[PDB]
């Protein structure tokens, strides 16, 4: 996350991160949205240009962290996936469209202080919150600044970065890259004139964008990591998954393979 | 304790369930009210 601040200490309960098994590597973030069902954004699984097609014994879910490095004991579970559920419609070879996927893990997970359920959004609160100017917040241990690939990067997070940035309105999104952009996506961070600067990055992909609503109190999944060019570049804006667009199918799956 | 599924959310333990509220918090609240 560029801009970000270190977060305080189970900020956001709901983080997950994907790590590929052997070699040892952070992939994604995720969200915990019940005690066995973590959303991710679809490409950190399947990626076909990149090669990059993830079966369900190639990695595995690190619940309740804040530092990156560290296995810390008293407050961490690593689950492993039963199943990996990604979009028909995931359209990798144009523009993202669709990009999401839901993982069940093999093992219902305790939830603790510090391991706890996202809301999703339902009708009322994506109609109320979802407006520009809204500032939302993004999470993850992802990339500070825009990197030429080496192996040791340099630039990773000691600990979860927060970011919160405002929602963009519509035709500005659009007219801020060549990419075909769809309705069940959204996007987000600051106009040049500002003040004030902030992305995710490389690594954040999968992690929530939430929003926390004054009716009662609570924090609801509105986006998902999904694509950018570069990291905080001038015009040019973050891509979110559209998480309600989405819940129709959100539901769906749980719900045909359920038992 | 108690096993369930997906059911209250998104109160942070130690903070909503503590009436404690985060750092950051308090932009996003400040851009509710400057739109609508
Ligand atoms: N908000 C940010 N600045 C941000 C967000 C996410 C990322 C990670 C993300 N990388 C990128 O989006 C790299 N930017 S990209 O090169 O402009 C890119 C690459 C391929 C695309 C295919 C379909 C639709 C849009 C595309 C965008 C990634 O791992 N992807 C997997 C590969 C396909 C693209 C996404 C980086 C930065």
């Amino acid at each position: 996350i560029v801009e970000g601040q270190d977060a305080e200490v189970g900020l956001s309960p709901w983080q997950v991160m994907l790590f590929r098994k052997s070699p040892q590597e952070l992939l994604c973030g995720a969200s915990l949205i019940s005690d066995r069902w973590v959303l991710t954004a679809a490409h950190c699984l399947l990626y076909p240009p990149w090669d990059k097609n993830f079966t369900v014994d190639d990695l595995l879910v690190r619940i309740g962290k804040h530092s990156r490095t560290r296995y810390e004991r008293k407050v961490e579970k690593i689950s492993m996936l039963d199943k990996i559920y990604i979009h028909p419609r995931y359209n990798w070879k144009e523009n993202l469209d669709r990009d999401i996927a839901l993982l069940k893990l093999k093992r219902p997970i305790e939830l603790s202080d510090y391991i706890h359920p996202v809301c999703l959004p339902d009708k009322q609160t994506a109609a109320k919150l979802l407006h520009a100017g809204f500032k939302g917040r993004v999470t993850g241990w992802g990339n500070r600044r825009e990197t030429w690939t080496t192996s040791v990067a340099e630039v990773q997070p000691s600990v979860l970065q927060v970011v919160n940035l405002p929602l963009v309105e519509r035709p500005v999104c659009k007219a801020s890259t060549r990419i075909r952009i769809t309705d069940n996506m959204f996007c987000a961070g600051y106009k040049p004139g500002e003040g004030k600067r902030g992305d995710a990055c490389e690594g954040d992909s999968g992690g929530p964008f939430v929003m926390k609503s004054p009716y009662n109190n609570r924090w609801y999944q509105m986006g998902i990591v999904s694509w950018g060019e570069g990291c905080d570049r001038d015009g040019k804006y973050g891509f979110y998954t559209h998480v309600f667009r989405l819940k129709k199918w959100i539901q769906k799956v749980i719900d045909r393979l359920g038992s | 304790t108690f096993g369930a599924g997906e059911a209250d959310c998104g109160l942070r333990p130690l903070f909503e369930k503590k009436q404690v509220q985060d750092q950051t918090e308090k932009e996003l609240f400040e851009s509710y009210i400057e739109g609508r």
